[PDB]
């Protein structure tokens, strides 16, 4: 199991630093400093979909519980950037789909629909961290919740999804599911730090105000 | 540990009441102010956007429809404009039991007691009913159903 | 339950049978004359040439009184027709205009004057009018009906039939001899645009 820790801290400190460092803003494209990165125009989290494609495969390989979501969470957010903003129809996400046919939610074409897909297979990996019982990001190793990941994880799926339903109905539509699949904060959230409730209840107030639903 | 509602169209409640079981004999100390109107604005919320449309064959009755994280609501709207809402449950367990149509024989059959006191010509919509009658009519017509 | 007092009250651990006035509701027959009641429409009319001022007014004065009783004739004649009572359901609720619209044409008119108005017709220009005749109308047969401001009890009372049913409705009464039934009266009704684009979302 120390081969599968040690892969897992490695593929995972590597799937975000080649994330953050590969097309951070690339409209310039300022090409001197090419050590740690391609950094050029045509420099769009390539070789970071390469990477957290061979992270997420040694991750499913490893089998975490606790921090495996992670990997999902690399390559959704690889999908969705680099194959979405400055995508420019490469969308190189074949051992993503292998990995969606390994782990959890295969079978998806579209656009808003693999990435809800793989958001739900994310959710359930992270319900499958049942008791890490240790400390993995280490700025709180005794007084630390999953609560407090679990809700930025729900958080970040009801931002780059709850936009999709066009308030006018007309445009872009989908089932009022939104409120049902919102209905998710059946934990205790009393006060682990007061400005994660203010942006959690910021969020969940402007989504209603947002679809209409005022009271 | 029951508590009816009717709300109006312009959101007033022209009928408002709680009870108890004597099993309780009390009624959700510190939750009774949370579990009103504004779980109860909310429900008119969803039967606002709920009504309207065919399709989430029994237009009036609707059932249970939402839960928030200690209990769970159920509904009716009739074609008077009102929408009768009763909220049940003891507070220590989540209260699942939706008993579906031995309380479906309670919101048409408290609907005429709607309607009589609907009939007194004096009687205007939008103000309230203070029946000394019909609302001790009630809580015999829930000693029907609990 | 009272407006200024709370939710309040007691357990439920009794029995309180103390009750007075709760009686059948049922659809009874007595059937009075229409010279009758047109005896209490001809004064009512009396007394609203009295107390009102021009036309419009008095147009108004006379419609609230259908305002008054639609919504109580609507809600137990759906009560009656789609529906003591020992009841198996209630039936679907209007699902647009053009049920509603035939449920006047269905069954209001044999609610109240035992026959069916002859037409219900969707209007050719536009679809926020429609309009309903009325061939021979009963209440106001008497009148001799070259002011049309004497049939609008029944504007009143439709648009109490349709503000519950919640499409707001500017209603008004025309009369036109179409055939050789004479003083037949059009009710041309209108709507307004939101519930017509509640309409107009889907269709």
């Amino acid at each position: 199991r120390s081969q599968q820790k040690s892969l897992g801290r490695q593929m995972k400190i590597l799937g975000n630093f080649q994330l953050l460092a590969g097309r951070y803003v690339d409209a310039l494209n300022s090409f001197v400093d090419a050590i740690t990165t391609l950094y050029k125009v045509r420099d769009y989290l390539w070789l970071g979909s390469a990477l957290d494609g061979i992270s997420i495969c040694f991750l499913l390989l490893s089998y975490r519980n606790s921090i495996s979501i992670a990997a999902m969470q690399s390559p959704r957010n690889s999908i969705m950037s680099l194959s979405a903003p400055a995508l420019n129809i490469d969308v190189e996400n074949i051992n993503l789909p292998l990995l969606i046919k390994c782990i959890s939610d295969k079978v998806l074409y579209y656009y808003d629909l693999s990435l809800m897909h793989n958001s739900e297979y994310a959710p359930q990996v992270v319900y499958c961290e049942f008791l890490l019982k240790t400390l993995t990001f280490m700025t709180s190793c005794y007084k630390s919740s999953e609560f407090s990941k679990d809700v930025l994880d729900n958080i970040v799926k009801n931002q780059h999804r709850a936009l999709s339903d066009i308030p006018n109905s007309p445009m872009f539509p989908r089932f009022e599911v939104y409120f049902y699949s919102n209905k998710l904060f059946e934990l205790q959230l009393k006060e682990m730090q007061v400005e994660a409730q203010i942006k959690i209840y910021s969020t969940m107030a402007e989504v209603y105000r947002l679809l209409g639903y005022k009271r | 540990p029951q508590y009816f509602a009717i709300i109006g169209k312009k959101d007033n409640p022209v009928y408002e009441i709680e009870f108890t079981n004597a099993e309780n004999p009390q009624g959700f100390p510190q939750d009774l102010k949370e579990l009103n109107p504004f779980i109860l604005h909310a429900s008119l919320d969803i039967v606002e956007d709920l009504q309207w449309q065919i399709n989430p064959t029994d237009n009036c009755y609707l059932g249970k429809v939402d839960h928030f994280y200690g209990l769970a609501i159920t509904a009716y709207i009739s074609y008077s404009g009102m929408k009768f809402v009763m909220i049940h449950g003891n507070s220590a367990n989540s209260s699942v039991v939706i008993d579906d149509n031995n309380m479906r024989s309670f919101y048409q059959e408290v609907h005429e007691l709607y309607v009589k006191t609907l009939m007194n010509p004096f009687y205007k919509i939008t103000d309230p009913i203070r029946s000394p009658a019909f609302d001790s009519r009630v809580r015999t017509l829930a000693r029907k159903h609990l | 339950v009272g407006p200024k007092q709370a939710i309040t009250s007691e357990a439920s651990t009794t029995y309180y049978i103390s009750r007075i006035y709760s009686e059948s509701l049922l659809f009874k027959r007595q059937e009075a004359s229409l010279s009758a009641m047109a005896f209490l429409f001809q004064e009512m009319i009396s007394q609203l040439h009295r107390t009102c001022k021009t036309a419009g007014d008095f147009e108004t004065k006379l419609s609230d009184y259908g305002h008054n009783i639609g919504i109580r004739l609507l809600e137990l004649l759906n009560f009656r027709a789609s529906v003591s009572n020992y009841i198996t359901k209630m039936r679907r609720r209007d699902l647009k205009i053009l049920d509603i619209l035939q449920f006047i044409h269905g069954t209001l008119w044999s609610y109240l004057f035992n026959h069916v108005s002859d037409d219900l017709v969707k209007s050719s220009e536009r679809d926020n009018e429609y309009m309903i005749v009325d061939n021979f109308p009963t209440l106001t047969q008497f009148i001799p009906g070259e002011n049309v401001s004497c049939e609008y009890f029944v504007c009143g009372i439709i648009k109490g039939f349709l503000f519950n049913a919640g499409f707001p409705c500017g209603v008004t009464a025309h009369r036109m001899p179409q055939g050789g039934h004479s003083q037949r009266t059009v009710y041309l009704i209108q709507f307004d645009r939101q519930v017509l684009d509640r309409e107009g979302l889907r269709f």
